[PDB]
This record gives C-alpha cells, structure tokens and sequence, in this order.
C-alpha cells in the first residue's frame, strides 16, 4: 500500500508540474 | 548536448542534487547550469511531497542503501509503469532520491560518507535505462529540460 501511495502522489505532482510549457 | 543523456552526465546530476540536499556542494567550478536549474525545481517538489506524505513517509525505515535501492526501484517502477515519460516525472525522480538520502541520514544503521554516491548511481541507472531515449529525443538536458524550466 505504501509504495502505491508514493508512486501515485509522485505521478500526480509530476504531470502537474510538467505544464512548464516554454520554448 | 546529445551526449548529456549518457550515464556520466546523469550521474553528476543525481550526485549534485544529493549534495544540494545534504548541504555539501563540492567547491569546484560550480554546478552546471542544468544542475542549478534542476536543484530549484526538484527541491520545490521534494518539500511538497515530504509535507503532504509526512505520516506516510514515517512508516518506512530506510536503514540501509539496499532498502533505499529496493524502495526507489519499487516506487519508481510503479510511477512509470504506464509508459508515459515527461520532464515533470523525471524531476520527481530527483525529488525522491532527496527524500531517501534525508531518511538515510537519520535512519541508516551504519552511516557511510560515501553512501550518497551509491544512491546517485542507481538513480542514474534508472533514469538512463527507463528515460534515456526519451530524453535524447526531446533535446536532452541542455535543449530540452533547461529550456522549459529555466527562469522566464
């Protein structure tokens, strides 16, 4: 369960900050 | 450049970030422009994870480099299991190694001053094997990542 919660939140925050659309 | 997707460059990025988190930057010519940009954005991610998942992160004990490696591999594998790769996800790789080294500093049963070099190694191994091709195809660190995340 732990490793899934970490993977999920990292995936979320990843695709979240990924919208750094420049150049 | 295009060779910045090779292991040596990625290893230096991963080691730079751990030295940033541990507050032991090496007094050379200084971290590269890539590393300077990466450290600010990965740290911002790291502190948000440590906050929102605090109680969660207190349930695992990173007592050894072997526990850090298996935990890193397990978590990262599930993060990238859908086949998607982007710079945001790559950033979270560095953020997570920073979380691991902080826990190691507190909980490592037999602390070793070279431990963060071992962490950087298997971090770079994962990045190269799982995202190296994508990194090259999207301009590498210099023409891809830095262009998107450097100051406006």
């Amino acid at each position: 369960s732990l490793l899934e919660k970490l993977a999920e939140y990292l995936r979320q925050m990843a695709d979240e900050i990924n919208k750094k659309y420049v150049k | 450049g295009m060779t910045d997707c090779e292991f040596g460059y990625i290893y230096r990025l991963a080691q730079d970030y751990l030295q940033c988190v541990l507050q032991i930057p090496q007094p050379g010519s200084g971290p590269s422009k890539t590393s300077r940009v990466l450290q600010n954005v990965a740290f911002s991610v790291q502190k948000e994870v440590e906050k929102n998942l605090k109680s969660c992160l207190d349930n695992v004990n990173v007592v050894s480099v072997d526990t850090a490696r298996t935990l890193f591999n397990q978590v990262m594998e599930k993060e990238f299991e859908d086949g998607i790769i982007n710079w945001g996800r790559i950033v979270t790789i560095f953020a997570f190694e920073g979380i691991l080294i902080k826990k190691l500093l507190r909980q490592q049963i037999a602390p070793d001053v070279d431990t963060y070099k071992e962490i950087s190694y298997f971090v770079a191994e994962f990045i190269m094997n799982n995202t190296g091709e994508w990194i090259r195809q999207n301009g590498g660190w210099e023409n891809g990542f830095v262009k998107k995340f450097e100051p406006k």
